[PDB]
RNA sequence: UUGGCGGAAAGGCCUUGGGUGCUUGCUGGCGAAUUGCAAUGUCAUUUUGCGUGGGGAUAAAUCAUUUGUAUACGACUUAGA
RNA sequence: GCCCUGAAAAUGGAUGGCGCUCAAGCGUGUUACCUAUACUCUACCGUCAGGGUUGAUGCCCUGACGAGUAGGCAGGCGUGGAGGUCAGUGACGAAGCCUAGACCGUAAGGUCGGGUCGAACGGCCUCUAGUGCAGAUCUUGGUGGUAGUAGCAAAUA
RNA sequence: AAGCUCGUAUCAGUUUUAUGAG
RNA sequence: GGAAUACUGCCAGCUGGGACUGAGGACUGCGACGUAAGUCAAGGAUGCUGGCAUAAUGGUUAUAUGCCGCCCGUCUUGAAA
RNA sequence: GAAAUUGUUGAAAGGGAAGGGCAUUUGAUCAGACA
C-alpha cells in the first residue's frame, strides 16, 4: 500500500571495510580512506577491496526508499505521528527506541485509526 | 521404450575468461554430437538445465535444478555459451547438464 | 561416447597421446590407458636416454628423499607427461586424474572390453617415414625398469587366449552372415533396402 | 580516453549569487531575477548584476 | 591422487565420505529436533519477538545442560508487566 | 520530537501511464504448423507422445488430439514452441472443431468432454486407418536413441 | 540345476536340463482425460537401522608385574592362571 | 637458406612447465576464432555547461565529461559543554554494554529488534572547544605466545 | 582567486602561399 | 561468333533463428495507411497465461570450488630485494 | 562490568600458514510483502 515506484537498484549491497580491519582488533571496520603513497589499496590494484565513490549512488527516485516503498520517519507520541495523516502512501512511521511499552500501545491504536503503517510494531509488547 | 530422453547430453567446461580473470556470468558448454559453430546455431536460445541431488528434501524431492539458457557460440568446435538464472557452482567443471528441445523452431 | 574409454597404447607417441587424454579428463571422461609399454617416443634412443638422464640428474642436494621422484616404469613415465599437461596441485586437476588409470600390458578385467586408438597421436599417421622413434619398454629397460619379461610372457598369454576368442568368434560371424544373406530376397529385405537398410 | 582540447568541468562563474544574508537584499534580487528574465531589457541586467557586487566594489556615489 | 598409488582415487574418495557424513549428521540434528521448524509452522516464531528470557519464563509456567537461564530479577519484571498487559486487557 | 518533519512532501497523486503505441496483431505461426499435422510433444505430462493438430486457437495455443482412442491423449491446447511439426499429415476436412475455443477450455469429468472426444475421434480414425502403420506409429512414444543429432534429424 | 575354463588386480567367460513369466512375428477388443499451455516433475545397485525368523562360532590386546639379546622416555624382546 | 663446430666450470632445474620432429621448430600466404578499466549503444550516480519556470540558493528540459602525490576549494559525518525550542524521551526502564536479527546512506555514520542493566538523556535552530588515532624503540594500565619450558646440580649425608 | 573590458574578440606545439637558409 | 559464370560494387529488395535492454508516465510533435470517419510498428512495453504464496525467490552467516590478491606505515629514484 | 587473553558446550574447516576480492553450490539462520 505504497506509492508506485521503479524497482529498486542497489549497486552495492556488501559493506564497504576499512583495509586490514580483518588482520588487527584494533583497526575498526568503519571506512578509512588510506593515505599511504605506496598503499596498493589506494593505487587500485587488481585484487584489492573495492572503495567508496559517487558513482555507487543510488538512484534518485529510489533513495530512502524502504522494500515496500516507504520512507522512515522517527516517531515519538501521537502528535509525532500525526504529521504522517496525508503522507500514508510514501511514509511509514518507526517507534523510537526510547518509547515505554505503554505509550507504544496507544501509538499503535492511533496508528492503527490513521491507517499509518508502522515498521516496528512488535518492540517491547510481547503477548 | 527402453529410453525416454527428450535432451541432448552437454559437459559444463568452464566459466567465460582470458588467461588471468573469469567471468561467472557466462558459462562455456560442449553439447555432444555438435562439431561447428553452424551446427551449434541450431541450439542457440535452448533451455538448459543442471539437475543434481542433495540430501535434505524440499518440497517434496532430493532433485534440485539450475535453470538456464543457450546464448551464442563459441570458437570453432562446436562450444556454446550459456547463462544460467544463479550462476553455476565452479564445482561443475566436467559435469552433466541437459540441453532441451524446446523453445523449438523445427 | 562410453562411460569409460579404454586406449590401447601401444603405437602412440607420447606427448599428443597425453594432451589429448589430460584435456578429456578435464571435461569430465573416464580414461583407461593398457600398454603402456608399447608407447612411442620421436627421435632415436640415446636422445630419449639422454633426456631420461637429465631428469635422473634433478635430485635435492641436502636430502635425495624429498626430491623430484624418478619412477621408472612406463605407465609412470606416460603418467608424468600427463600430469604435466594437468593442474595437479588444485582440487580440480586432482579430481581429473582421479578420472585415470594407466596399466603395463591389458590385466583384468580390461583384457575382455574394447579398446579404442587415437588417431591424432599414433605414430603411423603422424611421424614422417623414416623418422627414428623410441619405444617406451626398451627405455624403462635401459633406466631401470625391472619387468619386461614378466609382461611379456603375461602377453603371451593373454594373445593366446584372445586369438582363440576371437576365432570362435569369426566362426559365429560367418553363420549370422549366411543365414543373414538368404533373407536379403524375401519382400522385408526389399522394403528395409529401399529405406536404406 | 580522450585527448581533451580545453579544461573539464570549468566554471563560468561571473558572481551568480549575492554573499549576504540580508532578507531584503534577498527580496530585491529575486525581483531583479525576474524582471531580467521576463523583459530583455539591458538595464535589468545590470542592475542584476550590480546587485551581487562586493562592498569594495559597490562604492558610495 | 597419491604417487605411493596412483590408479586409486583419493580426493573424490575423501570428499566422497565428507558429503555423506555432513548429510548423516544434519538428519541426526534435525531428528533430534534442535533445528527451526518451518515458517508457516504453528510454533515457528517467525515474525515475532525471540527471547530467551520469555521462553524461559513460559515454559516455567507451562511445567540435558544448557546455558539459558533466567535471573530472578528479569522473572519479578516479566510478572510485573504481564500483569501491567492483563490489566489493559480487562479495560479494553 | 524523535525526528524533524520534512519540509517539502511528495504529491500522494498517482500519475496516470502514458498512451501505449502497442497494438496486437495476430501470431504468424511456423510455416511447418499445418491442421492435420502430427505433431511430437516435448514437455509436459503427455512427453514424447505423437499427437495431431486440428485448430489454431485465439490465444495463441494448438488444439491437439491424440485421438484419445489411440494413445490416450484428449483434446487440449498446448503451446506451438514445445512440439516439433513432423512430415506426416491426415487428413483434416472430415473434422467439425468450430465448438472448441478458450471459454471451452476454461477450468473457473464433464462427459460432454467425452462426447465431443468421440466424435472427434470417430473421424480420425477413419481417416487414420487409410494409412497404413499410422495407428502403430501414433500409439509408439518418440524418444531420442544414442548418436541421434537433433540438429541433423529430420521430421 | 549340469559341466568346463580363467591367478596380472583371477571375482568373470562359456555351457547342460527342466521349470516359471513376457514376446511388437501377425490380427483383434477394452483402458488412459482435470499434472488444466512448460516447470528434472522424482523411475536405475548397494543397505554397520530396525521387527520376523529357520541355521553356524563361543577370542584376544593393552595397563600393571616380569627378562635383558633392548633401552634417554616411549619403543623392543622375554616370562607368568 | 637451414643444420653441426665456432669453449665450458663447480647444490638439482628450466623456450614459464609438460612436451613437440611432413612440429606444437623456421620463413611466408589465407581465413576463422579468443579477450582489456579501450571503442559503440542503453541505464544509473555525480560534476560542469546551456536553457525554461509568478520546497525560486527550488522544480523541469538539453548536451558533454569523470586518472591523480604535495597542494587548493566545496558539501557533509561524529564528540564535551552553552542559549532557544520539541508543554521531547524515561522506573510499563534513561544512559552504557553484548548481539548467528532488520533497515537507510557512495561514505563519515544513522536507525530499529532481542539480551543485560538501573537514573538519567535526546531531535532541531544556533554558540563554543582541551572535538575524531594504528603507528611516534609513543605514555599509563592490563594480557598473550614462548611454557608446565629453562631450570630449582657449589658447601661429602 | 578576484575585478574592468571585449566576444567574427583573441587566437593556434598544424598545414598552405610568398620569401631566406641549407 | 554468341552465350554463361567468377570477382568487385549497389538496392529508400524480401525473409528465418539467437542474445541484452523496456528508461519515460494525461495531451501537445513529425509522419504513414486510407475518399472518409479512423487506424498505426510515428517524441522509450504491452497483451495473454500458469505455478507459488513461503524460506520458494532474496538477505545474512559458516564453509567449499574456479580465478585474482606479498605487510602495513615511514624514508629514499626505487624497493620483495 | 568493554577489549586483549582463557575454559566448557554446540557447529564447522585443516595433505608445509591464515586472512582478503568476484561469483555460485551446500548447511544453518532471518526480515519484508500476504488481498
Ligand atoms: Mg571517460
Ligand atoms: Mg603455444
Ligand atoms: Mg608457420
Ligand atoms: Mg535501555
Ligand atoms: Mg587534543
Ligand atoms: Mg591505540
Ligand atoms: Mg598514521
Ligand atoms: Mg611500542
Ligand atoms: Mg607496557
Ligand atoms: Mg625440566
Ligand atoms: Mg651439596
Ligand atoms: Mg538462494
Ligand atoms: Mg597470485
Ligand atoms: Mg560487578
Ligand atoms: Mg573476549
Amino acid at each position: 500500500a505504497s506509492l508506485p515506484h521503479p524497482k529498486i537498484v542497489k549497486k552495492h549491497t556488501k559493506k564497504f571495510k576499512r583495509h586490514h580491519s580483518d588482520r588487527y582488533h584494533r583497526v575498526a571496520e568503519n571506512w578509512r580512506k588510506q593515505k599511504g603513497i605506496d598503499s596498493v589499496v589506494r593505487r587500485r590494484f587488481r585484487g584489492n577491496i573495492s572503495q567508496p565513490k559517487i558513482g555507487y549512488g543510488s538512484n534518485k527516485k529510489t533513495k530512502f526508499l524502504s522494500p515496500s516503498g516507504h520512507k522512515t520517519f522517527l516517531v515519538a507520541n501521537v502528535k509525532d505521528l500525526e504529521t504522517l495523516t496525508m503522507h500514508t502512501k510514501t511514509y511509514a512511521a518507526e517507534i523510537a527506541h526510547n518509547i515505554s511499552a505503554k505509550n507504544r500501545v496507544v501509538i499503535l491504536a492511533r496508528a492503527k485509526a490513521l491507517g499509518i503503517k508502522v515498521t516496528n510494531p512488535k518492540g517491547r509488547l510481547a503477548l | 521404450a527402453e529410453s525416454h530422453r527428450l535432451y541432448v547430453k552437454g559437459k559444463h567446461l568452464s566459466y567465460q575468461r582470458s588467461k588471468r580473470v573469469n567471468n561467472p556470468n557466462v558459462s562455456l558448454i560442449k553439447i555432444e554430437g555438435v562439431a561447428t559453430p553452424q551446427d551449434a546455431q541450431f541450439y542457440l536460445g535452448k533451455r538448459i538445465a543442471y539437475v543434481y541431488r542433495a540430501s535434505k528434501e524440499v518440497r517434496g524431492s532430493k532433485i534440485r535444478v539450475m535453470w538456464g539458457k543457450v546464448t551464442r557460440t563459441h570458437g570453432n568446435s562446436g562450444v556454446v555459451r550459456a547463462t544460467f538464472r544463479n550462476n553455476l557452482p565452479a564445482k561443475t567443471f566436467g559435469a552433466s547438464v541437459r540441453i532441451f528441445l524446446y523453445p523449438s523452431n523445427i | 561416447v562410453e562411460p569409460v574409454v579404454v586406449i590401447d597404447g601401444k603405437g602412440h607417441l607420447v606427448g599428443r597421446l597425453a594432451s589429448v587424454v589430460a584435456k578429456q579428463l578435464l571435461n569430465g571422461q573416464k580414461i583407461v590407458v593398457v600398454r603402456a609399454e608399447e608407447l612411442n617416443i620421436s627421435g632415436e634412443f640415446f636422445r630419449n636416454k639422454l633426456k631420461y638422464h637429465d631428469f635422473l640428474r634433478k635430485a635435492t642436494a641436502f636430502n635425495k628423499t624429498r626430491g623430484p621422484f624418478h619412477f621408472r616404469a612406463p605407465s609412470r613415465i606416460f603418467y608424468k607427461a600427463l600430469r604435466g599437461m594437468v593442474s595437479h596441485k588444485t582440487a580440480r586437476g586432482k579430481a581429473a586424474l582421479e578420472r585415470l588409470k594407466v596399466f603395463e600390458g591389458i590385466p583384468p578385467p580390461y583384457d575382455k572390453k574394447k579398446r579404442v586408438v587415437v588417431p591424432q597421436a599414433l605414430r603411423v599417421l603422424r611421424l614422417k617415414p623414416g623418422r627414428k622413434y623410441t619405444t617406451l619398454g626398451k627405455l624403462s629397460t635401459s633406466v631401470g625398469w625391472k619387468y619386461e619379461d614378466v609382461v611379456a610372457k603375461l602377453e603371451a598369454k593373454r594373445k593366446v587366449s584372445s586369438a582363440e576368442y576371437y576365432a570362435k568368434k569369426r566362426a559365429f560371424t560367418k553363420k549370422v552372415a549366411s543365414a543373414n544373406a538368404t533373407a536379403a530376397e524375401s519382400d522385408v529385405a526389399k522394403q528395409l533396402a529401399a529405406l536404406g537398410y | 580516453g580522450i585527448d581533451h582540447t580545453s579544461k573539464q568541468h570549468k566554471r563560468s562563474g561571473h558572481r551568480t549569487a549575492p554573499k549576504s544574508d540580508n532578507v531584503y537584499l534577498k527580496l530585491l534580487v529575486k525581483l531583479y531575477t525576474f524582471l531580467a528574465r521576463r523583459t530583455d531589457a539591458p538595464f535589468n541586467k545590470v542592475v542584476l548584476k550590480a546587485l551581487f557586487l562586493s562592498k569594495i566594489n559597490r562604492p558610495p556615489v | 591422487p597419491s604417487k605411493n598409488s596412483i590408479n586409486r582415487p583419493k580426493l573424490t574418495s575423501n570428499l566422497h565420505h565428507k558429503v555423506h557424513s555432513l548429510n548423516k549428521k544434519r538428519a541426526q540434528r534435525e531428528r533430534a529436533g534442535l533445528l527451526k521448524p518451518a515458517r508457516s509452522s504453528v510454533n515457528s516464531k517467525s515474525g515475532e519477538i525471540k527471547s530467551v528470557a520469555l521462553d524461559l519464563y513460559f515454559q516455567n509456567k507451562k511445567n540435558s545442560i544448557t546455558t539459558r537461564t533466567l535471573s530472578k530479577k528479569r522473572a519479578k519484571k516479566i510478572e510485573r508487566n504481564l500483569k501491567y498487559a492483563t490489566q489493559r486487557k480487562l479495560l479494553v | 520530537s524523535a525526528q524533524k518533519a520534512p519540509k517539502w512532501y511528495p504529491s500522494e497523486d498517482v500519475a496516470a501511464l502514458k498512451k501505449t503505441r502497442k497494438a496486437a496483431r495476430p501470431q504468424k505461426l511456423r510455416a511447418s504448423l499445418v491442421p492435420g499435422t502430427v505433431l511430437i510433444l516435448l514437455a509436459g505430462r503427455f512427453r514424447g507422445k505423437r499427437v495431431v493438430y486440428l485448430k489454431h486457437l485465439e490465444d495463441n495455443t494448438l488444439l491437439i488430439s491424440g485421438p484419445f482412442k489411440v494413445n490416450g491423449v484428449p483434446l487440449r491446447r498446448v503451446n506451438a514452441r514445445y512440439v516439433i511439426a513432423t512430415s506426416t499429415k491426415v487428413s483434416v476436412e472430415g473434422v467439425n472443431v468450430e465448438k472448441f475455443n478458450v471459454e471451452y477450455f476454461a477450468k473457473e469429468i464433464k462427459a460432454e468432454r467425452v462426447e465431443d472426444q468421440k466424435v472427434v475421434d470417430k473421424a480420425l480414425i477413419a481417416e487414420i486407418k487409410k494409412t497404413p502403420l499410422l495407428k502403430q506409429y501414433l500409439s509408439a512414444s518418440f524418444s531420442l536413441k544414442n548418436g541421434d543429432k537433433p540438429h541433423m534429424l529430420k521430421f
